[PDB]
């Protein structure tokens, strides 16, 4: 039951929140297995649809914090995905597989900034660079400070780049309302009901994780965990990694 | 009664038909609200976005590029002649090595036109005034310690004008990450020593140096711009309304514009633009002599 989830963004950008806001566990940093941006791999033991879940959650420190954040800045991302497709290729050739540790990336959320605008040259490069290589997810980070109607336009500018960039989002065999606007918050707050919710509470209001009405969570949450999880994995095993290994003969 | 009291009506009578010249730029990453928060402060559409929702619009040259717009506001007799300069391209590039150096050239260059004609033998009355009064620097949201990119650029832009560091964007933290995010910055301010506006002059009185004690604790401002007006309950007001929240921007209690726009506007307008002649602009003046 192993589980491989890539969170490539800014820091302080909402990706350690949002890790322990999907998996409801604050346990997804407890573990760290071990101008260049730097890896972090974090596994973890999820009680996740009553089974043990072997997550491992690969996370970055330093991306777009350097003053020239070219693909020599940001490459070790690159390096670790192809690292993991390289170890499984070699461990499913020897004549005792039976236990292999699929270390394999099974979904990459890139996280957007809240700008409203458009993406940026380094969303665009990085993204053109991974989506042949993982299952790429693009989220809407902190979206609670947009309106309605700033969601709406920015995420019609966003498709719009990536499709013109032709870079390949996730399908579900959902795809329409991505990149999906999210919130994060495994923090229990109170609101103007007296009612113990996950959130954020502000003077202007209190937001709500589990709230369909107040961002796109639960769309992500399925996704990622409770609908779609398999083909995640799948579109991995059969595809991308597929891809991978023949280009490499 | 002799009348030498009217001396002040004399000089105001003076200056009203004259005009007030302010020139003001910010400094930032596209989507921070920069001309939001300078039309919000100004009551006034101003600018646009620099950039807007179109990426094709950055700098071809991948650089940072100067936006100088100019404008002219009247509140009862005074007329203030405002010059925004908005920074397209400053951090928006793969490549921000050099993000600052054309922001540095255009504060210098100002300086550099103005020296030019109090040196010649014929002076006009009036120079025109285009030296940049005030920098409004937008600091991301993020809890962040300052990135490189930010220590660079300041540590350049508070040595040449007066710069006044705000938190774009700032609904973004609660009222505690706002307080940690706020004692941090503050930190940072003295771990590299940057000259933050306002100034303590000894010019100014013990309630003057107390009342920049006061503002000082609340620098880098927490802003939340909006040119709009939303209702809530019948009452109508500026602000931001979405599916769980409604910010009103002239609250005190939920943000820091209307303490800025006193400071900025009501309280320090005309320091800022006097710190740029004898501090900013006469230490330009004053290198350039002695080589
Ligand atoms: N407005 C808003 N703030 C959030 C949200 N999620 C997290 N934050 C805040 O953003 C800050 C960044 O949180 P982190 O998850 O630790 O940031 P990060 O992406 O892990 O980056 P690093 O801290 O450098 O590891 C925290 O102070 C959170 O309180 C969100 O959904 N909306
Ligand atoms: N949450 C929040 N959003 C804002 C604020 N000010 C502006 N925005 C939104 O951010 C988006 C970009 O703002 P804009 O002023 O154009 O950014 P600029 O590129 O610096 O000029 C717009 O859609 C605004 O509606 C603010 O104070 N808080
Ligand atoms: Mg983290
Ligand atoms: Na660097
Ligand atoms: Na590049
Ligand atoms: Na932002
Ligand atoms: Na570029
Ligand atoms: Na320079
Ligand atoms: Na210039």
């Amino acid at each position: 039951p192993s589980f491989n989830l890539l969170c490539v963004g800014p820091d302080g950008i909402g990706k350690t929140t949002l890790m322990k806001t999907l998996f409801n566990n604050d346990d997804i940093e407890a573990n760290l297995v071990k101008h260049k941006v730097k890896i972090k791999s974090y596994e973890s033991v999820i009680e996740e649809n009553g089974v043990k879940l072997n997550l491992n959650v690969i996370d970055t420190e330093g991306f777009g914090d350097f003053l020239n954040n070219d693909q020599k800045s940001w490459d070790p991302i690159i390096k670790e995905i192809d690292s993991r497709f390289d170890q499984y290729l070699d461990a499913e050739n020897k004549i005792n597989r039976h236990s292999i540790n699929d270390k394999r990336i099974h979904a990459c959320l890139y996280f957007i900034e809240p700008t409203g605008h458009y993406l940026k040259p380094l969303d665009l490069k990085f993204m053109q660079s991974v989506y042949e290589k993982c299952n790429l997810i693009p989220v809407i980070a902190k979206s609670d400070i947009l309106t309605d109607e700033e969601i709406l336009s920015f995420k019609k500018t966003i498709m719009n780049q990536l499709i013109q960039s032709n870079i390949e989002l996730f399908k579900p065999p959902l795809f329409s309302s991505l990149p999906y606007a999210v919130i994060g918050s495994n923090d229990i707050v109170e609101n103007y009901s007296g009612n113990q919710v996950r959130g954020r509470s502000y003077p202007w209001g209190v937001i709500e994780v589990d709230n369909d009405n107040h961002s796109d969570f639960n769309l992500l949450k399925n996704l990622l965990i409770k609908q779609f999880m398999e083909e995640l994995k799948e579109r991995t095993s059969k595809i991308l990694y597929e891809n991978y290994r023949s280009s490499k003969l | 009664y002799v009348g030498f009291d009217t001396i002040t009506n004399q000089i105001e009578h003076r200056l009203l038909k004259k005009g007030f010249q302010f020139n003001i730029m910010v400094v930032g990453q596209s989507g921070l609200g920069k001309s939001t928060l300078i039309n919000t402060l100004f009551a006034s559409h101003l600018i646009d976005s620099a950039t807007g929702d179109d990426i094709s619009a950055l700098p071809v040259t991948k650089t940072t590029e100067m936006k100088i717009s100019t404008h002219t506001l009247v509140e009862d007799r005074v007329r203030l002649n405002i010059n925004v300069i908005d920074t397209p391209g400053f951090g928006d590039f793969i490549d921000n090595s050099k993000a600052w150096e054309p922001i540095v050239k255009y504060i210098k260059e100002q300086h550099s036109q103005y020296l030019r004609k109090e040196l010649t033998a014929q002076r006009e009355r009036f120079i025109t005034d285009t030296r940049v009064h005030a920098i409004l620097y937008f600091l991301q949201p993020n809890g962040k310690e300052l990135s490189r990119l930010d220590v660079e650029a300041l540590k350049r832009l508070t040595e040449i004008a007066n710069v006044i560091p705000v938190i774009g964007k700032s609904d973004t933290l609660t009222l505690d990450e706002r307080t940690e995010f706020r004692e941090l910055i503050q930190n940072e301010f003295e771990k590299y020593n940057f000259k933050i506006y306002p100034y303590d002059s000894e010019e100014l009185t013990d309630e003057e140096l107390e009342l920049n004690r006061s503002v000082r604790s609340i620098i880098p401002f927490a802003v939340v711009g909006s040119e709009n007006e939303i209702e809530i309950n019948g009452e109508t007001f500026r602000g931001r309304k979405t599916r769980w929240s409604a910010i009103n921007v002239e609250d005190i209690n939920q943000c820091d514009f209307v303490y800025l726009r006193e400071f900025l506007i009501r309280t320090h307008l005309q320091d800022l633009i006097e710190t740029t002649s004898y501090i900013h602009y006469e230490g330009f003046r004053a290198r350039q002599l002695i080589a």
